[PDB]
């Protein structure tokens, strides 16, 4: 969408795989946030930010 | 008593972008971004402070050679730069058995 | 890609998910099962039925 429109895909992707936050081992952070990410993906928050940002 | 954290993101055009006030503004009000009000989103339910940097290395970064040593957004995490990681990073295993990583957010 | 080859697939994949076996709530085999699944896995037997069947 940035233009010059002079790119474009071919083909029907490659694979599949995730995007994730991420925290190292130990850290006491990591469940608290994992919950909230929880919260998000059933609330279905992220919806809202692909529009925005897409 | 208060505690605060320290937070690793890049400066990919679709996740974070740099405002126009880039002089001197805070990487808490430097940045807006599909990570950044993630972000902003997360710290809202969890409550929890915290500021927003650049990875150091700037940089996704290879495997240091015959060790894995790892590349600055991870060692950033792994040696106490930063505690907490959002960004668009491929989850794997060979990372997993390392760091903890979060349910994904998106799937491609 | 069976005999008929009358029909065919248009356009990529719409989402993504995954497979994985299922047992009722708290089933104590279900971790050596988990167990069994990860070394079948290592081994590359998924692979191996796969090619077989396919």
């Amino acid at each position: 969408q940035r233009k010059p429109c002079d790119t474009m895909k071919v083909g029907g992707n490659l694979d599949s795989k995730g995007y994730g936050i991420a925290t190292p081992k130990g850290s006491s952070l990591g469940t608290p946030v994992n919950l909230a990410v929880l919260k998000l993906s059933e609330q279905g928050v992220l919806d809202k930010l692909k529009n925005k940002w897409w | 008593e208060q505690k605060t954290v320290v937070v690793t993101t890049i400066l990919e055009s679709p996740y974070v972008m740099m405002k126009k006030n880039h002089e001197m503004l805070e990487g808490n009000e430097r940045y807006e971004g599909y990570c950044v009000d993630l972000a902003a989103e997360i710290a809202k339910h969890c409550g929890f402070k915290y500021k927003l940097t650049i990875v150091g290395d700037g940089k996704y970064g290879a495997r240091d050679a015959d060790t894995k040593i790892w590349n600055g957004m991870v060692g950033e995490l792994v040696y106490g730069k930063a505690d907490i990681a959002i960004a668009p990073l491929t989850i794997t295993l060979v990372r997993e058995e390392v760091i903890d990583f979060s349910k994904p957010f998106m799937s491609l």
